[PDB]
RNA sequence: CGAUGUCGGCUCGUCGCAUCCUGGGGCUGAAGAAGGUCCCAAGGGUUGGGCUGUUCGCCCAUUAAAGCGGCACGCGAGCUG
RNA sequence: GAAUGCCGGCAUGAGUAACGAUAAAGAGGGUGAGAAUCCCUCUCGCCGUAAGCCCAAGGGUUCCUACGCAAUGGUCGUCAGCGUAGGGUUAGGCGGGACCUAAGGUGAAGCCGAAAGGCGUAGCCGAAGGGCAGCCGGUUAAUAUUCCGGCCCUUCCCGCAGGUGCGAUGGGGGGACGCUCUAGGCUAGGGGGACCGGAGCCAUGGACGAGCCCGGCCAGAAGCGCAGGGUGGGAGGUAGGCAAAUCCGCCUCCCAACAAGCUCUGCGUGGUGGGGAAGCCCGGGUGACAACCCCCCGAAGCCAGGGAGCCAAGAAAAGCCUCUAAGCACAACCUGCGGGAACCCGUACCGCAAACCGACACAGGUGGGCGGGUGCAAGAGCACUCAGGCGCGCGGGAGAACCCUCGCCAAGGAACUCUGCAAGUUGGCCCCGUAACUUCGGGAGAAGGGGUGCUCCCUGGGGUGAUGAGCCCCGGGGAGCCGCAGUGAACAGGCUCUGGCGACUGUUUACCAAAAACACAGCUCUCUGCGAACUCGUAAGAGGAGGUAUAGGGAGCGACGCUUGCCCGGUGCCGGAAGGUCAAGGGGAGGGGUGCAAGCCCCGAACCGAAGCCCCGGUGAACGGCGGCCGUAACUAUAACGGUCCUAAGGUAGCGAAAUUCCUUGUCGGGUAAGUUCCGACCUGCACGAAAAGCGUAACGACCGGAGCGCUGUCUCGGCGAGGGACCCGGUGAAAUUGAACUGGCCGUGAAGAUGCGGCCUACCCGUGGCAGGACGAAAAGACCCCGUGGAGCUUUACUGCAGCC
RNA sequence: GAGCUAGCCCUGGCCAGGGUGAAGCUGGGGUGAGACCCAGUGGAGGCCCGAACCGGUGGGGGAUGCAAACCCCUCGGAUGA
RNA sequence: UGGUUCGUGGAGCCAUGGGGGAAUCUGGGCGGACCACCGCCUAAGGCUAAGUACUCCGGGUGACCGAUAGCGCACCAGUAC
RNA sequence: GCGGGGUGGAGCAGCCUGGUAGCUCGUCGGGCUCAUAACCCGAAGGUCGUCGGUUCAAAUCCGGCCCCCGCAACCA
RNA sequence: CCGAGGGUAGGGCCCGUGACUGGGGCGAAGUCGUAACAAGGUAGCUGUACCGGAAGGUGCGGCUGGAU
RNA sequence: UGGGAGAGGGUGGUGGAAUUCCCGGAGUAGCGGUGAAAUGCGCAGAUACCGGGAGGAACGCCGAUGGCGAAGGCAGCCACCUGGUCCACCCGUGACGCUGAGGCGCGAAAGCGUGGGGAGCAAACCGGAUUAGAUACCCGGGUAGUCCACGCCCUAAACG
């Protein structure tokens, strides 16, 4: 059938984003919270 | 009239639509009409707030004069006489001698081609406007200003009028659509006659697609639901009420009176409407 | 109860005998024929239909007869539902 | 040593199941250590409204070459979307940006919120919408509307000339619009040609033929031609389009008006530039100086902002045109030349898929365009077939049971079974012909029957041409021929009768229910006078609604027809300036504490003191409810009538063994040989009943009952045949399960159903194909049941609060 | 977290081909005038048949599947909510 | 209403959302309802080191671990997946 | 299995709270009427379902038996 | 070719008949009331609607075949 | 040709009396109703009286035994549009006439559909009395209806 994933380079973009992120006092805790932990990645990578 | 159809289809069998004799001109003036924003009956929480709502047909919002005090003793034409989707009733077209042009609600009788005009100077003639206190007791009237230059609030629906019953100081007497007897200030304003496309009411929409034509999503019913979504949900097969017939929100709905009774606005309502 | 799938049907049988029929008998209010009733006997046999989910049962047409029961109300790692 | 423990390792099941669509293969010749599987050729088969081709998502080097074969590939592998290396994506014109707005987002001003924050006009962001300048060919192993060739165009800057009151984020026009139907003329595309070009060809009995086979175009500025789109012209006044205005708007006047003119598109032609087949010579060379013409079919595409009808009434903003304002008129703009200048990003490759979403090279999912020809009435259906692509990444054998998918069956023809479940029958088109009932539409494709091919002859009307020939679309009449059969293949309704329920088209439990459920037009009640009621939010702010009682919210009922009775004592709701209670407060008779006192402090009765409740009323399409026991008729039976007890009032009409009837397969009738079902009646209705509507209703229904005709493998009752598996061989090789096992039958015994204990009987060791009676077989720490002072959802006149309202 | 799914908003797009033949319009009859009947024209509809597309009725297969919802045969809608 | 041991308690004290609303030392607060005596104190402005907390970091030392232990990571780990 | 009931001839009070059986109708007697119903005046009839117990005393309170109408019978 | 007729398929009219049901007509002395005929004890009759055990009642309009 | 009488018909306006209801005064112990009463309304201030508002229906005196119409039927007043009729003058035409199966129109009241209106009245209905009963007659309430528009129905003791 169809599945729960359709990739969509704007979608992810928009909501995981960096910009998305950093708006939100939830996001830019997200942001602190995997610079603490030391992720490689902040955020998803999509080829904008 | 009402024009009929032949029961070709099972729901043609009924449905009724408007005549339309008195239409002349079929597009809008596009220097009157802007868009209309189509709610869903969304808020702009983006929360329902207004249930089964959507889907309709698209409109342009016809700019409609309700002021009227703006050109006063400057005569106007009818052009023509419209369609509008946003009101069951019908606009008139007019083209002032001024060169402007603007919308009104066309009142019944009202021609094309005859001249109206606003002011305290007006002849009480079908189509004209003047504040409530030059207009002779006794007379039809709609398109009502609740206060002074606020607005034309009251009687624009098809086939809607209100009726002057008397005067009292700076305020006269007028019976309404509903049959409240109200207070309105003298210089409110008001135009002759009543609202036209009278045989509205008339119409029968036929079948469930008409109604969602007009914006009308399906309504459905408490007694359909469940104890979670409202004091009618539940039971074992079809069940009666159980409680005093209610809201989905609880409050009652078989004669519970809710207006505020504190309004400022009791002090000027004679007597509460009708039937 | 860290699971023994539960009516009825279908298929496949097998066992018991308190015998429905066929075989052998005694008594009869057994003339003959046809029955009644009891004894012996489980080798084989024991129909096709209408109605109901039905088991059972009633009815139709026959039949030598249209037996009653056990097998986890035999049988869902055989099917049905 | 045990925790269905945790981690890891290795076993068992087992050389077992499987190796992913049944579209299909065979051979020859290469390569190489090795080949069913890589390369090449011939033969055969499969897709062709795709399984072919372009495009957008998404993917991210998978692309092209060279060299490899450990792993990945469900087998092999020399091959690869694999490993290593090298190479490959070229734009002012294609897409996006340096343009414009849409929902939405954000947000100077402004508003609100304990903090974080929420909202918000202008503005700004935001596109697959508007605006905008490139078409054809050649080329690389791999890029091309990008490089190259030919023809063409846009913007910016500067300069020259002519021209003008120039000048804008301001004004105004335009941009600018629905659904259905559709005209004219073209083009895309197609078919045919006795015409033009073409290597060849004559076979096996025939054909040197008006024979075969093949091809017969593409792009193109200016000008011209055809077809359409858009647009009135001139004065006078003008108080309106937040300043101005010669612009638009309004009024008056002259003139003219499906013309014309003006301008804008499309098609045609067009200097020019390209392209160019079959066949056989090793992608190329050749054909070839290729020909490049005529006729017909003809778009849903173009002219396009065309036309008409309808109601549900169908974006914005910029580009562009025009008006003026500061300003400025050595400027500024308009026009035509000319030189110069023109940036960033994407461009490979997959793209119905082995490269995207599905853990997989996964029978699943994925938006847009193109999609040839013949035939079948049409068509994107169906069968074949073109271009093109493929034979689905294990094979070879055998011809058991059994399973799937399929074909046929004597006589019967539903006897099968819960049920004609399933499978037959029917099947397209044309012609005749069709009932009850009906809301006059329908029911109707009712039913039922006839025709259907091919040959010859005669003839009737239309489109294109020309009014003809030719091509092409509709027909009609007569005479014949063949076969078992002519919609000869593929695609394509079984019908009728009668009930229940829902009017109807719709909708629903993604992934066990599609229904009788929800919805629905329609009916009634009720609220709401607008800063509405109601909804969301602490608020601001929204929705309602840019609405205004012919409107908006809530509730029930659910087309339509005839109807919808009686009870207001209890509950709700509505009304009631009295009375009864009533909280803070007010009032302070009178007491109390301490003090030498002036004083400070405390309790405190009357009396005045809202809503609410009490109380008086109204109210059923408000919550709801709508009797009992006795008797009584000139036969029996029954009770129109009577007696009495209770009630707020005792079920009306219409229906009734019902989607409701327990007794129950009630009784009678119908249908049947036979009818617990069905239909029709009766009525002591366990326990119908009137908008949680009652009784009917044409039409409709993949709903649920009953019956009949048709026809059948459902059955009596089974038989044979087909392929794909099962089976044998080579390749690869799982799984749950598993305390260990050296794992028989009976009669017993045992925790009450023993391979494992007792007695007996029976039995050589070991596999393979099979069947499922047992291992209380597997699976899931029973979903039933109880237990737990375990949990959650839901309810209420349980308790206590809380928001909200008074 | 609304890249699944449910409703709304904005902007785009799709629906082969047949069939039925409403209103209207014209003509003819009609009547004082009408209503009205007839024929042609016309092309309406949650109209009919049926591909695409959207579904998911009945059965069968599948059930350590091709698939954690698939396949085959059939069947519903297909200008509209 | 909050804070304190203080849950309305005989409920002061400190703080304050609402209503009322003074005085300037003969003023004012307090010493657990309140009164009187006896005292303590000087509200409604602000600042102020050290002693105290913690360990990303550097070091020192362990009757701490020794690759299933010890940090999640002794190793290219907040990685692969 | 749980509940209400049994009383002049009929239908109902009285029981709860022991001592006192009542209301409407019917039956009978006398009136009015030509006569009958209606109407008017008076009258009779229960010994409280039976059996036992409590009591000074039982329709009444308690316990059996018989009857008579109700309500229930669920998870499988 | 036609063709008696046979067959299949659907219509139309008449007849008989049917659980049951609707009223009708008659039937020496049945049960209930008393509507009408005297102002019939509410004048009657009426078309129509609604209601009630039944005659009947009531509403709306009409007639006198009614008022004495 | 000229003249007359008339509630003949249709449309639109407009007038006052009366009933009800609502508001304001003033005022108090009952009012209403019957054969007599009860239900009912009224100290929550009714009836009776004065003032003001709204609304619907019907038109008092004139009014008659009268007038008009084919019948049904038609009654305040005003205007418009419109039918039939009688009289007189003897002018026009020249039997053009009478009747009328079908058809067609009209057609009290009730009733019906869709929408308005709803003061009074009032089937159904509820209550109070009468009564053996009283699904009636009388009383207090009361819904359709009565009223307007349009379309149906088409009956009558539509009678002289
Ligand atoms: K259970
Ligand atoms: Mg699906
Ligand atoms: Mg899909
Ligand atoms: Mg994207
Ligand atoms: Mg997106
Ligand atoms: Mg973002
Ligand atoms: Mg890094
Ligand atoms: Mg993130
Ligand atoms: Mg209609
Ligand atoms: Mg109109
Ligand atoms: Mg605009
Ligand atoms: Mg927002
Ligand atoms: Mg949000
Ligand atoms: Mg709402
Ligand atoms: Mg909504
Ligand atoms: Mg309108
Ligand atoms: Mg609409
Ligand atoms: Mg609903
Ligand atoms: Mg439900
Ligand atoms: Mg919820
Ligand atoms: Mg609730
Ligand atoms: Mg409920
Ligand atoms: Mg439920
Ligand atoms: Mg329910
Ligand atoms: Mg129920
Ligand atoms: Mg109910
Ligand atoms: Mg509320
Ligand atoms: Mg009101
Ligand atoms: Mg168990
Ligand atoms: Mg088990
Ligand atoms: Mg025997
Ligand atoms: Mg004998
Ligand atoms: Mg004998
Ligand atoms: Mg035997
Ligand atoms: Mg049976
Ligand atoms: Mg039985
Ligand atoms: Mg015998
Ligand atoms: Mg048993
Ligand atoms: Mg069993
Ligand atoms: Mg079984
Ligand atoms: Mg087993
Ligand atoms: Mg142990
Ligand atoms: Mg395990
Ligand atoms: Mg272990
Ligand atoms: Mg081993
Ligand atoms: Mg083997
Ligand atoms: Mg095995
Ligand atoms: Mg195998
Ligand atoms: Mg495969
Ligand atoms: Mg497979
Ligand atoms: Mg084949
Ligand atoms: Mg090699
Ligand atoms: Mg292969
Ligand atoms: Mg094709
Ligand atoms: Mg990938
Ligand atoms: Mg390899
Ligand atoms: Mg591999
Ligand atoms: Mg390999
Ligand atoms: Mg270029
Ligand atoms: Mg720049
Ligand atoms: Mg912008
Ligand atoms: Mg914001
Ligand atoms: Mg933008
Ligand atoms: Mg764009
Ligand atoms: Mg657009
Ligand atoms: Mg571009
Ligand atoms: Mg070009
Ligand atoms: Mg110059
Ligand atoms: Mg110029
Ligand atoms: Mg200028
Ligand atoms: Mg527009
Ligand atoms: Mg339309
Ligand atoms: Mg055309
Ligand atoms: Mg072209
Ligand atoms: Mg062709
Ligand atoms: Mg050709
Ligand atoms: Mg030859
Ligand atoms: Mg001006
Ligand atoms: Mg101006
Ligand atoms: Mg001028
Ligand atoms: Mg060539
Ligand atoms: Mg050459
Ligand atoms: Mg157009
Ligand atoms: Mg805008
Ligand atoms: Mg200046
Ligand atoms: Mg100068
Ligand atoms: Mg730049
Ligand atoms: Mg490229
Ligand atoms: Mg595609
Ligand atoms: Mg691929
Ligand atoms: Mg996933
Ligand atoms: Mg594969
Ligand atoms: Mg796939
Ligand atoms: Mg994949
Ligand atoms: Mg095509
Ligand atoms: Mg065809
Ligand atoms: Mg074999
Ligand atoms: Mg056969
Ligand atoms: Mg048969
Ligand atoms: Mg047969
Ligand atoms: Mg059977
Ligand atoms: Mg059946
Ligand atoms: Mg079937
Ligand atoms: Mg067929
Ligand atoms: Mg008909
Ligand atoms: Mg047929
Ligand atoms: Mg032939
Ligand atoms: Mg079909
Ligand atoms: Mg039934
Ligand atoms: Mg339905
Ligand atoms: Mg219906
Ligand atoms: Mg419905
Ligand atoms: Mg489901
Ligand atoms: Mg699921
Ligand atoms: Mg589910
Ligand atoms: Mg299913
Ligand atoms: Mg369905
Ligand atoms: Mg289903
Ligand atoms: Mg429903
Ligand atoms: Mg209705
Ligand atoms: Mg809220
Ligand atoms: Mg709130
Ligand atoms: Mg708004
Ligand atoms: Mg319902
Ligand atoms: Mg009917
Ligand atoms: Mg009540
Ligand atoms: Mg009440
Ligand atoms: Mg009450
Ligand atoms: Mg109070
Ligand atoms: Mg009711
Ligand atoms: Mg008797
Ligand atoms: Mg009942
Ligand atoms: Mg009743
Ligand atoms: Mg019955
Ligand atoms: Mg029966
Ligand atoms: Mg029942
Ligand atoms: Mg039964
Ligand atoms: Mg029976
Ligand atoms: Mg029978
Ligand atoms: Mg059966
Ligand atoms: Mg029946
Ligand atoms: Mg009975
Ligand atoms: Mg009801
Ligand atoms: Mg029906
Ligand atoms: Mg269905
Ligand atoms: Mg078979
Ligand atoms: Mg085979
Ligand atoms: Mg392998
Ligand atoms: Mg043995
Ligand atoms: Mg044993
Ligand atoms: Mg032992
Ligand atoms: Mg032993
Ligand atoms: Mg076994
Ligand atoms: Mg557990
Ligand atoms: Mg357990
Ligand atoms: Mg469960
Ligand atoms: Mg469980
Ligand atoms: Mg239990
Ligand atoms: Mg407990
Ligand atoms: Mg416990
Ligand atoms: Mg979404
Ligand atoms: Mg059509
Ligand atoms: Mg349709
Ligand atoms: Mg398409
Ligand atoms: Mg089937
Ligand atoms: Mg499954
Ligand atoms: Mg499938
Ligand atoms: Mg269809
Ligand atoms: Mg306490
Ligand atoms: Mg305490
Ligand atoms: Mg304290
Ligand atoms: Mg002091
Ligand atoms: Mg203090
Ligand atoms: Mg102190
Ligand atoms: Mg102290
Ligand atoms: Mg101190
Ligand atoms: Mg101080
Ligand atoms: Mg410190
Ligand atoms: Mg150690
Ligand atoms: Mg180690
Ligand atoms: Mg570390
Ligand atoms: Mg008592
Ligand atoms: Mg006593
Ligand atoms: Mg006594
Ligand atoms: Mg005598
Ligand atoms: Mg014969
Ligand atoms: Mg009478
Ligand atoms: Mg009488
Ligand atoms: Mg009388
Ligand atoms: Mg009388
Ligand atoms: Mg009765
Ligand atoms: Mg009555
Ligand atoms: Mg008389
Ligand atoms: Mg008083
Ligand atoms: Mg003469
Ligand atoms: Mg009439
Ligand atoms: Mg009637
Ligand atoms: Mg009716
Ligand atoms: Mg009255």
């Amino acid at each position: 059938m169809k599945r729960t994933w359709q990739p969509n380079r704007r979608k992810r973009a928009k909501t995981h984003g960096f910009r998305a992120r950093m708006r939100t006092p939830g996001g830019r805790k997200v942001l602190k919270r995997r610079r603490q932990k030391g992720r490689w990645r902040l955020t998803p990578a999509v080829r904008k | 009239a009402v024009k009929k159809f032949k029961p070709y289809t099972p729901s043609r069998r009924f449905m009724t639509v408007a005549d339309f004799s008195e239409i002349t001109k079929t597009e809008p003036e596009k220097s009157l009409v802007k868009p209309l924003k189509k709610t869903g009956g969304r808020n702009n929480q983006g929360r329902i707030t207004v249930r089964f709502r959507g889907g309709g047909h698209k409109r342009l919002y016809r700019i409609i004069d309700f002021k009227r005090w703006d050109k006063v003793g400057i005569p106007a034409k009818v052009a023509a006489i419209e369609y509008d989707p946003n009101r069951s009733a019908r606009i008139a077209l007019l083209h002032y001698v001024d060169g402007e042009k603007r919308y009104i609600i066309a009142p019944d009788g009202l021609q094309v081609g005859q001249q109206v005009v606003a002011g305290p100077d007006a002849p009480i003639q079908v189509g004209n406007a003047l504040p409530l206190r030059f207009i002779p007791v006794g007379t039809v009237v709609h398109a009502v200003e609740l206060e002074p230059k606020k607005g034309a609030k009251l009687a624009r629906a098809a086939g809607t009028s209100a009726q002057i019953q008397g005067r009292e100081g700076d305020y006269v007497i007028l019976r309404l659509p509903s049959g409240e007897l109200r207070k309105v200030h003298g210089e409110c304003y008001a135009t002759v006659g009543a609202v036209g496309n009278a045989d509205h009411k008339n119409i029968v929409l036929g079948k469930a697609g008409r109604s969602r034509w007009l914006g009308r999503r399906p309504h459905v019913r408490g007694a359909a639901m469940n104890p979670v979504d409202h004091p009618h949900g539940g039971g074992e097969g079809r069940a009666p009420r159980g409680r005093p017939p209610a809201s989905p929100w609880g409050w009652q709905t078989k004669g519970l009176k809710t207006r505020k009774r504190r309004k400022p606005s009791s002090r000027f309502i004679i007597a509460r409407r009708k039937k």
